[PDB]
């Protein structure tokens, strides 16, 4: 009814309430790195035989 | 030569490293795929670290054909009796990096082999055919790729 007549509805007590506590809601990168690392290896042994 | 103690010491390691994610995200049975696993640690050691002995002698020379003038320069500023500390020292010098960088190549080339085949190609393979294919082709591949 309060609602309806957008009355305050914080004048009407609930029976009881309850809180609830809500706390909120690879691979490529492997070969990623170890492709890269490889690759500097290469310039490196390019380097060192150069 | 009696030094590929240390080879057979290292070519070991990598090749079991993967039985974590196999027995995280393959979840392959350690009990069954012990037999699997024996065999290409096996393999693997022996092939590598004949390859760590391969690239090594092979590429020694060329430390030398660098650097001999500026170890010679230190040897010195330290024929028959300057010319000891030669043998006894400078062949060592030139050794000693040729194994690290040898091992080293070695090592950070076989990484990428596993991981291009486990998680690139065999995605859509039975885990026991995904082990069994990227590791034997692995350890294959990497010792014919030493013997380029």
């Amino acid at each position: 009814k309060a609602q309806r007549n957008n009355e305050d509805i914080s004048i009407i007590p609930p029976l009881f309430t309850v809180s609830v506590d809500h706390r909120g809601t690879t691979e490529v990168l492997a070969a990623a790195i170890g492709l890269v690392i490889y690759y500097l290896a290469f310039s490196a042994k390019s380097h060192i035989q150069a | 030569a009696k030094s590929s103690a240390l080879f057979f010491g290292n070519a070991f390691i990598v090749s079991a490293i993967p039985i974590w994610l196999y027995w995280r995200i393959w979840h392959m049975d350690l009990i069954q795929s012990a037999v699997l696993y024996s065999v290409m640690t096996l393999v693997s050691t022996y092939l590598v670290a004949f390859a760590y002995k391969n690239v090594k002698f092979v590429l020694k020379h060329k430390v030398a054909q660098k650097r001999e003038d500026a170890v010679s320069k230190e040897v010195t500023r330290k024929r028959k009796e300057k010319d000891e500390r030669i043998l006894w020292k400078k062949n060592e010098v030139a050794d000693y990096e040729a194994t690290t960088f040898s091992i080293f190549y070695n090592n950070t080339l076989f990484l990428v082999v596993v991981i291009v085949a486990s998680f690139f190609i065999l995605k859509n393979f039975n885990p026991t055919v995904n082990y069994i294919l990227s590791i034997s082709a692995s350890s294959g591949l990497i010792a014919l790729l030493s013997t380029g």
